[PDB]
């Protein structure tokens, strides 16, 4: 089994180091390769290294910035990248075959869980919740839709819930996008009948752990 | 170097029909160093075929690889609900182990017309100095769909960031959100706002318009 | 007439651990206490024979084996030890009789930029039996596919070289090891001291 380190957030021009600890098999006869993938994009190959002797191979794009090392004492493989840029935001994987003795498996069946690395300059900040109150124009054929808008939060993980988690029938949350200011923003909507407005307490439950701010923004129909 | 190109981009097939893929290279590739991987959204890739002909440990027998030289194929005898994912082909004989562009497999169903909504900005949003107008597209099967934001019969651009949800489970229809993050300055010096949608399931484009006079 | 221990212990060069050298010694008068009282060696362990009473004992012929290994690696040269060196480069029998000697050689074996003239084996198909050499350099086959003479995935070169730097720690410091093994067989039994 392969276990990696946690996510890290860096500043442009610095360097990062990711460790991929291995256990449960003879690590001496294996070999590790590193693959990264952006958000909703294709896999990209970086390089590979044979743990037995420390020899490594690199692609031409990342030849002068990528360094692969090993540690026999803890059976840990290290990867470092210097002079990070904005486009380097992705998730990184380490893969290696299952070696039992002299003989070993012929493919990279074992894979890690991945590490999220973000390169940016904007500092962390809490979010602001804006209600998407339904109106007469929004309503169409009895069906009504409403939700909440979240803005200007830097860390990726945010959560949306309704009725303290009780309202989930036909709930929609959309993947977060990146604005020009470097601060993320998403939207969450849900569908309710036009007879439901003005009868039930509708509120969206949200949270931002890095800011440790919890908001429950009640929404009311526009007058 | 070696470049890999999976010719069929996306395939939408109902369960039961056998599916095929085509991973074709530019130069002759060693037949003992080719593999196929399966990845679901949010999980690490899983190995399926290694050595161009043999399957991995615990992989059900329906998967089966074949071909050698510049042509390689992957065949699924009868699809299953959990086999809808993205499949990559990679070779590791030479020095650069380039991947393929990937192939996405999705459920095929009937064509459903989308739903169009408009959301005026909140009054509390007015204080921050930015206007937020959202046009919502709901429950449409074909992935292709485009929206043009229209202000006073003029097409505004540069503020139409796009967001698409993943395929749903019970019905497998997509939901689309477009947000017109607009500065306050343009808000007052224009009157009529509209978002026009065009979809394969609609005979004609449907224009949804909003005016600030009834706010 | 005295045995030529000085030429062995003061040689200009030493062999690699994977190609250690052997030199039998016979028909001569030896002296071990002069070697013992040098007060310059680091380790002097004699399994089965007391070093102080070596002079009062006689054998038929002795063997001298020498090589160079890393400082932290000296602990594997002993009977009944387990490690990569014992498995692939130099293995001692369980009933070994003789002595093992090793001392630091920084000022003679370490230079600026590194010395890459010493190599050690990495992989082998099977464990070594006691007292044999393996000078073959054929490509290893980790997987179940023939290498066919090309080095790549699951096809590794068996040998790599040490890297010795003057700034390295004492743990990575080079050490010179000399192993003496005494034999006893029906013979004139010539070699023994005064
Ligand atoms: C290796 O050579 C050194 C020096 O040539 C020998 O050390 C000398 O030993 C004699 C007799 O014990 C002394 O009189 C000298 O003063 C020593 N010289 C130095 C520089 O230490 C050493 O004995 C030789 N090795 C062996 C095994 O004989």
């Amino acid at each position: 089994q392969l276990v990696q380190s946690g996510p890290e957030v860096k500043k442009p021009g610095t360097s990062v180091k990711v460790s991929c600890k291995a256990s449960g098999f003879t690590f001496y006869y294996s070999a590790v390769q590193w693959v990264r993938q952006a958000r909703g994009q294709r896999l990209e190959w970086l390089g590979w290294m044979a743990v037995g002797s420390g020899k490594a191979n690199y692609a031409q794009k990342f030849q002068e910035r990528l360094t692969l090392t090993r540690d026999m004492s803890t059976s840990t493989a290290y990867m470092e990248l210097s002079s990070l840029r904005s486009e380097d935001t992705a998730v990184y994987y380490c893969a290696a075959p299952n070696c039992t003795g002299g003989s070993c498996y012929d493919g990279f069946n074992l894979w890690g869980q991945g590490t999220v690395v973000t390169v940016s300059s904007a500092s962390t900040k809490g979010p602001s919740v804006f209600p998407l109150a339904p109106s007469s124009k929004s309503t169409s054929g009895g069906t009504a839709a409403l939700g909440c808008l979240v803005k200007d939060y830097f860390p990726e993980p945010v959560t949306v819930s309704w009725n303290s988690g009780a309202l989930t029938s036909g709930v929609h949350t959309f993947p977060a996008v990146l604005q020009s200011s470097g601060l993320y923003s998403l939207s969450s909507v849900v569908t309710v009948p036009s007879s439901s407005l003005g009868t039930q307490t509708y509120i969206c439950n949200v949270n931002h752990k890095p800011s440790n701010t919890k908001v429950d923004k009640k929404v009311e129909p526009k007058s | 170097e070696i470049v890999l190109t999976q010719s069929p981009g996306t395939l939408s097939l109902s369960p039961g029909d056998r599916a095929i893929l085509s991973c074709r290279a530019s130069q002759t590739v060693n037949s003992n160093y080719l593999a196929w991987y399966q990845q679901k959204p949010g999980q690490a890739p899983r190995l399926l075929i290694y050595g161009t002909s043999s399957r991995a440990t615990g992989i059900p027998d329906r998967f089966s690889g074949s071909g050698s030289g510049t042509d390689f194929t992957l065949t699924i005898s009868r699809l299953e609900p959990e086999d809808f994912a993205v499949y990559y082909c990679q070779q590791y004989g030479s020095s650069p182990w380039l991947f393929g562009q990937g192939t996405k497999v999705e459920i095929k169903r009937t064509v459903a017309a989308p739903s169009v909504f408009i959301f005026p900005p909140s009054d509390e949003q007015l204080k921050s100095g930015t206007a937020s107008v959202v046009c919502l597209l709901n429950n449409f099967y074909p992935r292709e769909a485009k929206v043009q934001w229209k202000v006073d019969n003029a097409l505004q651009s540069g503020n139409s960031q796009e967001s698409v949800t993943e395929q749903d489970s019970k019905d497998s229809t997509y939901s689309l959100s477009s947000t017109l993050t607009l500065s306050k300055a343009d808000y007052e010096k224009h009157k009529v706002y509209a978002c026009e949608v065009t979809h394969q399931g609609l005979s004609s484009p449907v224009t949804k318009s909003f005016n600030r006079g009834e706010c | 007439n005295l045995c030529p221990f000085g030429e062995v212990f003061n040689a200009t060069r030493f062999a690699s651990v994977y190609a250690w050298n052997r030199k039998r010694i016979s028909n001569c008068v030896a002296d071990y206490s002069v070697l013992y009282n040098s007060a310059s060696f680091s380790t002097f362990k004699c399994y089965g024979v007391s070093p102080t009473k070596l002079n009062d004992l006689c054998f038929t012929n002795v063997y001298a084996d020498s090589f160079v290994i890393r400082g932290d690696e000296v602990r594997q040269i002993a009977p009944g030890q387990t490690g990569k060196i014992a498995d692939y480069n130099y293995k001692l029998p369980d009933d070994f009789t003789g002595c093992v000697i090793a001392w630091n050689s920084n000022n003679l074996d370490s230079k600026v930029g590194g010395n890459y003239n010493y190599l050690y084996r990495l992989f082998r198909k099977s464990n070594l039996k006691p007292f044999e050499r393996d000078i073959s350099t054929e490509i290893y086959q980790a997987g179940s596919t023939p290498c066919n003479g090309v080095e790549g995935f699951n096809c590794y070169f068996p040998l790599q070289s040490y890297g010795f730097q003057p700034t390295n720690g004492v743990g990575y410091q080079p050490y010179r090891v000399v192993v003496l093994s005494f034999e006893l067989l029906h013979a004139p039994a010539t070699v023994c001291g005064p």
